[PDB]
């Protein structure tokens, strides 16, 4: 059962993209994709119960040695331990519902089986990433999900902005991939191996944690790397759900939790600044998918700070990752159903009422939104409150500012999520297209993720749930009051007259515009210099006329 | 509506035929004159080099500047490698007689 | 709805600029710059001077509290010491520079453990 | 200030474009359409208070000030219907143009299908 | 040796076939390059990997011309014998067949020679053939042919007196006795650097490549990119490092800064290119700069990693030249502005273009990924910053690669129809070699 | 021109001269880029300087 969680989504992708799919068509390829995900989810459930609960890790030599020159030895080997089982359960369970949704959402697309094969490849490379036992097979998974993210973001290739969004995701992540590669070189040079179980670091040379942190900041879309994440909304809604829940953005946090070789000052500062920035960014957007994208960036900031706190903080970071994937995928699927019910419009000024959506879509948005804002005794309450209480008792003075930033971020999140519900359903109608979707497949796709939200409350992620870190009632129940403050403010729909702050925040602090000329235009101009002045000029040798 | 094959294979050239045969040049592009002119100009851009102010300044600060930066970095890396390996100062090109090539029979 | 109408982009009918490869013409109207916001009007008509001027205040407004707590506040602000361990368990736990147990000011080797948690970059020889 | 296109317009069309863009920017800055209706009424009453003017200098001063206001309050995220330029559904799955086909190209003039030298 | 004489004499019989038998001429010239591929595969079978460094030796008396096999020469010979029948599939005249047959004889004998004067005689005897191949009258460029021939001649003329200097110094040009005698290493080191820094494109003596590799036909571009640049690398590994090692240590800051500026400036120039063949042509300079610095590091397993990068480049860049050659053959242009939407009109060709784009950018499951990792291990072990320079500049390679792919493959569908059976089978051996060498290269 | 009344016409042209950046702007932004993207080089140079000045202090106060 253990190799069935990794191979078999890759097999589904291989089937649906090869000339076998010429004989199946759309109708047969949908069956193949859904079955190939159901099998992998069943295998991951067995792996989860064996490794997490009964504590028996399994190591598999899959395809022998990859390459071995000198003392640099990379093998095709997996290891299934606690983190790997957690990640496999989360990835396969989310990707199954996203496949069941995409087989109905992209029904009218002309190349449906190609899209399903790309989704399966993306899932399989994520499984390869988390199942690897050494750094090089991890890099296979890293670049595989990067390539499949490029193929899926720029799926509608006749649209130029989608193509440029895919290229932007590739380039922004390529900077951090370079830094991560140099960090792998440092790690191997000063420890002698590439396998995770032999990488126990107490005191290393600083470049190790910094360069691995930069490589993780690329994929997890932290500060000065978040710019690709918002533009990745050019792709279809299943792509966004799988990018923001289970694949891609959770890979850097997984890598930092696995290695635990960071220096906590950088991690805490980057995470808290990212959380506050993405909180204020999502409060001032009107595109329905961009608000959810910025909430993803904000929660990744929370997890970054938590893994900065310590080993218990690393466990809480993995726990928040696991519970975040379910309600984030549910939020994106419900938003896709609302968009399709309103004629493709993504602006929240053109919604309202309870006619453009099913009852189940509204229930899904409500329950996932309540889990995200930390409503008591739902799924996100346990993990988010654990991170907040662990940040309130850290003995680092830097974590004092980080906790304040997290509390402000919590109020902002409960503001804009309540605004997303309020604009979508509570206000009067201001669109003109009412085509509500009530198909069986997307409704069952949403119901599965709501079942996982219930499961996280009933069965915890780890042993931290129910442990009491001893805090006064004032410190403990303040995030509930911040949630209520966000709800009351957003339902009052109040606004400020400070329009220059509004347009500074709504334009997202001008990061893209400043990047358009601080590295980008200089790279183009230095290329002009090296070609025209150097190759055609200073180094050019002419002819002798006679 | 040309016929370039007999019913049993056997390609026919159609040299004297009225209908236009499909062949290798069927999908050759129709040339835009301005695109051809721009590509010709970029192909011969060495005729446009001139030693004005901007050319001289950018060729000094970027080309010579980064070449000197890379030479300084290479010498820095060489010296630091020799220090972290237990070697004395070693003779690079133009550096007076010194040690080159460590002996394998020696412990450094 | 596949097959929606879309307007085509015209071909060049005038002499081209020398550095024409900064426009992305994919065949449909409109084309775009090679990188967005490199030229043309920015969204909301803002400029680079606008963002640099607002950031010259806003950046120190965000870097101010971290500096204050990192230079004017220490471990003794906490109402309790870090989590206590037996010596055989503690002695390996505080070998990590990453650990939050080096902020235990009641430990007998508090200074020596803090002096061993200084970050270095070049490994010496 | 207006763009070079709007500055070339006749005076009637210049004022009409200013009123139209003001209504659209009020749509962009509002939360809903039901928020937008009384702001649209207020903008209409604002234009009605300058209808009976004759002095071209006062007309020019009011026109230029309003164009400065519209350049100031240009929304960074305008509301565009999805199937139009700048919308989210523009240029996704267009019908293919007619592409020509060459049947059995390898079988035409075999043994002579390389590059000349 | 007797086998090599038989293969040469069988290959030279193409001229005696009467030209009116077209099928026979095609089949004979294709089989004349198929047979050496089988013979070199057999030589790989015969090789003892736990034996001596030099195996299958032969020396022809007092005429120089001594031959032997090591691992680098054997891998490069296998790559050349793969690449030459693909070139045979892209030619149509007996003049082309004979030029490529003579080029194959000279390349194969130059790759495994053990005499410096023999290397000089065998390699640049191909100069006039390259001049005629590049400056062909209706569709070539005489300017490019003049540039490549004059740069190569300049470097070779710098080497030739230093070759003769060590020959008078010790009494032989055999590399086994040149490595064991006392010689004036600065002079000979400068001569060897002069040839091999022109063969490998190293700045500033690199301007011949953008003209020659574009003005060449598709077969000429496949040969020039995949094979002839690596003669500089095997020159470094076979002749210069064993015979003048004191020079090779003392020149390391200069060779290091030449490699760094070649990598950075050639990557910066590749971004402003508007010709697809010129885009593919520039990208080879940065890869060869990484090869040269990995050779000169001499640090962990430097010969292994640098040879593996030479093989990975020699597999991936000829395929990109093949795809550009298909586009040029059936659309009569190489200009980016004339191509858009090639995914809808050539789905198989665009898929092959994407896979080889990913391979050229050293993504995993391609041999370039393993190659660049091991080359940076060899570079890192001297100093960490010399590795950091190559690591942080990976966004600059991906920028031009994905920009060229996205400009020509997506958008409005215009351009030629998809590949034929012949074009697919020109591409196909390189793809199989890439999948094998990127997944299970060793056992 | 069959869709110009639906999506707009080609009359409005792009306002850009396709000219290189100013020399001082290019120099300043390149220097900032070198400082940001090559910060390990400056970190290691500072390490070498801080190490050699300590050995200077040792060699100064030792021989007295
Ligand atoms: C987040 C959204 C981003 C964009 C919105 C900007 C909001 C900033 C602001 O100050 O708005 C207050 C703003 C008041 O502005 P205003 O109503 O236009 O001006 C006040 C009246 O003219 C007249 O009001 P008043 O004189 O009766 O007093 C109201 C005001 C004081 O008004 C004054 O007279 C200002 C004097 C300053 C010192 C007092 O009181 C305060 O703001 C005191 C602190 C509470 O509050 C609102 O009405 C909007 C509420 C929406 C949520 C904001 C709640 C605070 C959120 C905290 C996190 C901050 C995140 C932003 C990061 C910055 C980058
Ligand atoms: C005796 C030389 C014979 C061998 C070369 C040959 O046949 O050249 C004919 C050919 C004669 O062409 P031309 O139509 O009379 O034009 C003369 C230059 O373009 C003159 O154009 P220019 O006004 O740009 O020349 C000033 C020249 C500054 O000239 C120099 O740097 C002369 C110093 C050379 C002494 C060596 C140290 O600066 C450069 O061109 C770039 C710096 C050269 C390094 O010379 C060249 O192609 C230029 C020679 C430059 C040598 C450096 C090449 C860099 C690689
Ligand atoms: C400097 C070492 C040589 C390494 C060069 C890199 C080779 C590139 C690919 C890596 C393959 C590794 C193969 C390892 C086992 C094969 C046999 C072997 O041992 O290798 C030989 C040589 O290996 C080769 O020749 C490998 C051939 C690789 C070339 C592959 C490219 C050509 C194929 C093109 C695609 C064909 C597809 C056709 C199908 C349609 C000798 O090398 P060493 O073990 O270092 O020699 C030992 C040294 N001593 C005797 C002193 C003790
Ligand atoms: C022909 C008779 C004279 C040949 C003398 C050559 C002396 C050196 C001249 C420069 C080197 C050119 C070598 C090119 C070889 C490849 C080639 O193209 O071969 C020729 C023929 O080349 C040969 O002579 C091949 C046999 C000699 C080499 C092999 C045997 C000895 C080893 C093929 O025929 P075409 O080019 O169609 O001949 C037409 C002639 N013309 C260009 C003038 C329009
Ligand atoms: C072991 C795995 C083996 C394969 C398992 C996967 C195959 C089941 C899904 C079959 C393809 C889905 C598409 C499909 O069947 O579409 C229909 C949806 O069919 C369904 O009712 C839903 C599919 C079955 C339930 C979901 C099965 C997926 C497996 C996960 C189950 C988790 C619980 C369309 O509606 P209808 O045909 O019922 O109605 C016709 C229409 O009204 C008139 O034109
Ligand atoms: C002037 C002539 C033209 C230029 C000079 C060409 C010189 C001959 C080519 C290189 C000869 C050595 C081949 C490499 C090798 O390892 O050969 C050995 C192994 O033999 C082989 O398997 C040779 C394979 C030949 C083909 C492989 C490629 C090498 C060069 C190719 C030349 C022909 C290519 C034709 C292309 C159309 C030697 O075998 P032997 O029995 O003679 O030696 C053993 C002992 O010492 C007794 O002397
Ligand atoms: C264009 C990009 C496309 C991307 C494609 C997907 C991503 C791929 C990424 C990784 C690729 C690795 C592929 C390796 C191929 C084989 C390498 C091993 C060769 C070999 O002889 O090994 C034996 C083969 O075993 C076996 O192979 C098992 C025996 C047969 C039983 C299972 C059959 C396979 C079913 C797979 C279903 C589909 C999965 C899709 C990946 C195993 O033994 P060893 O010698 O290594 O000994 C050690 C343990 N005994
Ligand atoms: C009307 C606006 C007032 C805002 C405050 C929220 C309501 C709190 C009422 C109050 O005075 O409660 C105090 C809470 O203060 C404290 O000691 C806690 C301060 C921080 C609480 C913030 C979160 C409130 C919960 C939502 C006393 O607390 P008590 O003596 O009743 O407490 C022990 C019994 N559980
Ligand atoms: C010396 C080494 C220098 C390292 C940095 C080099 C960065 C070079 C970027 C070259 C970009 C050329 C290709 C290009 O313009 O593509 C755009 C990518 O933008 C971008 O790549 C924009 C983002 C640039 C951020 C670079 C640094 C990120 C990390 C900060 C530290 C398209 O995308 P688009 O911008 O038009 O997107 C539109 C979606 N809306
Ligand atoms: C390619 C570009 C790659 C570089 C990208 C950005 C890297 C920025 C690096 C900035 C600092 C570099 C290191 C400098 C400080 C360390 C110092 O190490 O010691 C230097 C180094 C080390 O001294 P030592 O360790 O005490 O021996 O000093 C030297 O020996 C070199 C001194 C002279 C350097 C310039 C020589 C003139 C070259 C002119 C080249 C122009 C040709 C134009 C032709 C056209």
């Amino acid at each position: 059962m253990f190799l069935l969680s990794v191979f078999f989504p890759l097999l589904g992708g291989l089937v649906n993209t090869s000339p076998i799919a010429r004989f199946l068509g759309h109708r047969g390829s949908s069956i193949i994709a859904i079955g190939c995900m159901v099998v992998a989810f069943i295998s991951s459930v067995v792996i989860y119960y064996e490794v997490v609960f009964m504590g028996c890790a399994v190591s598999v030599d899959v395809f022998g040695t990859w390459f071995s020159v000198g003392t640099f030895h990379a093998g095709w080997t997996f290891n299934f331990d606690l983190l790997t089982a957690n990640m496999l359960f989360t990835v396969t369970g989310v990707s199954m519902a996203v496949h069941m949704y995409a087989c109905d959402y992209m029904r009218q697309d002309p190349h449906l089986n190609l899209f399903l094969g790309y989704l399966s490849y993306f899932t399989g490379f994520m499984c390869v990433l988390v199942a690897a036992d050494n750094l090089l097979v991890m890099l296979v998974g890293w670049e595989g999900i990067g390539v499949c993210s490029y193929l899926l973001i720029g799926y509608w290739s006749h649209r130029l902005s989608a193509v440029k969004s895919a290229q932007k995701a590739i380039l922004v992540n390529r900077v951090s991939d370079g830094l991560l590669m140099w960090g792998v070189l440092w790690v191997w040079y000063h420890l002698g191996s590439l396998e995770y179980d032999l990488l126990n670091v107490y005191s290393a040379s600083g470049f190790v944690g910094l360069s691995i942190l930069i490589g993780a900041m690329g994929k997890s879309a932290q500060i000065l790397f978040h710019v690709w994440l918002a533009d990745a909304m050019e792709g279809p809604t299943p792509v966004s759900a799988l990018i923001h829940a289970a694949t891609l953005v959770t890979a850097g946090v997984y890598l930092l939790v696995r290695l635990h070789i960071h220096d906590e000052m950088f991690v805490i500062i980057v995470g808290s600044l990212t959380a506050f920035m993405a909180g204020v960014f999502g409060a001032t957007q009107s595109d329905l998918k961009r608000v959810i994208a910025y909430s993803t960036c904000s929660q990744l900031g929370y997890m970054m700070v938590s893994l900065g706190l310590g080993e218990t903080g690393g466990e809480a970071s993995m726990g928040h990752l696991m519970t975040h994937a379910s309600f984030k995928a549910a939020l994106f699927l419900a938003a896709g159903m609302v968009i399709s019910g309103n004629g493709g419009n993504q602006h929240i000024a053109r919604y309202g009422g309870s006619a453009h959506s099913a009852m189940f879509t509204m229930l899904t948005l409500m329950v996932a939104s309540l889990s995200l804002i930390g409503w008591p005794e739902l799924s996100g309450f346990y993990s988010k409150e654990t991170i907040l209480n662990l940040a309130a008792i850290c003995a680092d003075p830097i974590a004092d500012v980080a906790h304040t930033l997290l509390l402000l971020t919590a109020m902002l999140t409960s503001a804009y999520t309540t605004k997303l519900f309020y604009q979508c359903f509570m206000v009067d109608f201001s669109g003109s297209s009412v085509t509500p979707v009530r198909n069986v497949l997307p409704i069952l796709a949403m119901a599965i993720l709501l079942l996982d939200i219930m499961l996280k409350v009933w069965v915890g992620t780890n042993l931290l749930s129910g442990m009491l870190f001893f805090l006064p009632w004032g410190v403990k129940t303040l995030p509930f009051g911040l949630m209520v403050a966000g709800i009351l403010t957003a339902t009052a729909a109040v606004g400020s007259e400070r329009f220059t702050l509004i347009r500074f925040c709504g334009s997202r602090w001008g990061f893209d515009q400043l990047f358009a000329r601080s590295p980008v235009n200089p790279i183009f101009d230095l290329g002009r210099i090296t070609w025209a002045i150097g190759d055609r000029g200073l180094l050019s040798v002419g002819n002798l006329r006679a | 509506e040309a016929k370039q094959f007999t019913p049993d294979g056997k390609y026919m050239p159609g040299i004297f035929s009225k209908a236009k045969p499909l062949d290798r040049s069927t999908q050759w592009v129709h040339k835009n004159p301005y695109i051809e002119a721009w590509y010709y100009r970029r192909d011969h851009f060495e005729n446009e080099f001139v030693w004005n102010y901007r050319t001289t300044i950018e060729a000094l600060w970027f080309l010579g500047g980064f070449t000197a930066a890379a030479y300084a970095l290479s010498v820095f890396a060489f010296r630091q490698a020799d220090r972290r390996s237990g070697y004395p100062k070693r003779q690079i090109l133009g550096d007076e007689p010194a040690m080159v090539l460590p002996d394998e029979r020696q412990f450094y | 709805g596949a097959g929606a109408p879309v307007k085509l982009a015209p071909r060049p009918d005038k002499p081209l600029p020398t550095w024409y490869e900064l426009w992305w013409d994919n065949g449909y109207y409109p084309g775009q710059p090679a990188a967005d916001f490199m030229f043309g009007a920015w969204p909301g008509n803002m400029t680079e001077t606008y963002y640099l001027r607002f950031w010259s205040v806003f950046g120190l407004a965000l870097a101010a509290p971290f500096y204050y707590v990192a230079n004017f506040t220490d471990e003794t602000r906490m109402p309790m010491v870090p989590q206590q361990y037996p010596a055989e368990v503690r002695d390996v736990l505080v070998q990590r520079r990453n650990s939050m147990l080096k902020h235990d000011f009641s430990a007998p080797d508090f200074k020596e453990v803090k002096d061993r948690a200084k970050i270095y970059w070049t490994p010496m020889y | 200030m207006a763009s070079e296109v709007v500055l070339a317009l006749p005076h009637k069309l210049r004022v009409m474009r200013m009123y139209r863009t003001g209504l659209k920017e009020l749509i962009n800055w509002s939360a809903n359409r039901h928020e937008w209706y009384p702001r649209a009424y207020a903008l209409r009453q604002e234009f009605e208070d300058s209808k009976a003017l004759t002095d071209r200098e006062e007309i020019r001063k009011k026109l230029e000030h309003g164009e400065e206001l519209l350049a100031r309050f240009r929304h960074w995220e305008p509301l565009i219907k999805p199937e139009f330029v700048g919308g989210t559904a523009y240029s996704i799955n267009p019908a293919q143009p007619k592409l020509k086909f060459i049947p059995n190209y390898d079988a035409m003039d075999e043994y002579k299908k390389g590059d000349h030298l | 040796m007797f086998i090599s004489v038989l293969l040469i004499l069988f290959a030279l019989c193409v001229t005696l076939i009467p030209e009116a038998h077209y099928h026979m001429v095609r089949v004979w010239s294709f089989v004349a390059t198929i047979i050496p591929m089988w013979v070199v595969t057999w030589m790989w079978w015969n090789f003892d990997a736990s034996g001596h460094g030099l195996q299958m030796l032969v020396i022809l008396g007092r005429s120089h011309l001594a031959f032997g096999i090591d691992g680098v020469a054997l891998s490069l010979m296998l790559l050349t014998t793969v690449l030459f029948p693909i070139c045979m599939m892209l030619l149509r005249t007996v003049a082309g067949f004979m030029t490529f047959i003579l080029l194959e004889v000279l390349v194969l004998s130059a790759l495994c020679v053990l005499d410096l004067l023999g290397f000089y005689i065998l390699f640049e005897a191909s100069l006039i053939l390259l001049f005629l191949l590049i400056g062909r009258a209706p569709y070539g460029s005489l300017e490019a042919a003049y540039k490549i021939v004059l740069y190569t001649m300049a470097g070779s003329l710098v080497l030739l007196p230093t070759l003769f200097m060590i020959y008078s110094e010790c009494g032989t040009t055999n590399v086994l006795y040149m490595t064991c005698a006392y010689n004036h290493q600065t002079v000979l080191g400068w001569g060897l650097l002069a040839v091999l820094a022109v063969k490998i494109p190293l700045m500033p003596v690199h301007l011949w490549l953008p003209e020659a590799h574009v003005a060449a036909p598709t077969a000429g571009s496949v040969l020039l990119a995949g094979v002839l640049l690596k003669l500089g690398g095997i020159g470094f590994l076979r002749f210069m490092l064993p015979v003048v090692p004191e020079f090779c240590v003392s020149v390391f800051p200069l060779v290091s800064t030449l490699c760094l500026v070649s990598f950075l400036f050639s990557t910066l120039s590749t971004l402003r290119q508007i010709d697809l063949k010129k885009i593919v042509a520039y990208s080879s300079i940065a890869h060869m700069s990484m090869v040269t610095l990995a050779i000169f590091s001499q640090s962990e397993f430097s010969a292994y990693s640098s040879s593996f990068l030479m093989i990975a480049h020699g597999l991936i860049s000829p395929a990109l030249f093949l795809i550009v050659g298909i586009l040029y053959d059936r659309a009569h242009t190489k200009f980016i502005l004339y191509f858009s939407g090639l995914g809808a009109s050539m789905p198989i060709g665009s898929t092959l273009f994407f896979l080889f784009t990913l391979g050229n950018l050293a993504f995993p499951l391609f041999p370039n990924f393993i190659a660049e990792v091991l080359c940076m291990v060899s570079i890192f072990a001297v100093h960490e910053l010399l590795a950091y320079v190559f690591c942080v500049c990976q966004v600059l390679g991906a920028a031009y690669g994905f920009w060229a792919f996205n400009r020509v493959v997506h958008g409005l569908p215009r351009g030629p129809a998809d590949v034929t059976r012949t074009e697919f089978h020109t591409v196909l051996p390189l793809l199989i070699g890439a999948v094998w060498l990127g997944i299970k290269p060793m056992a | 021109t069959s869709l110009d009344h639906v999506f707009g016409d080609n009359s409005n042209k792009l306002n850009y001269n396709f000219e290189p950046m100013g020399m001082g702007s290019l120099f300043i932004r390149t220097m900032v880029m070198v400082g940001v993207f090559f910060f390990p080089v400056f970190i290691m140079i500072n390490d070498d300087y801080k190490y050699t000045s300590f050995l200077d202090k040792v060699a100064a106060a030792k021989a007295a």
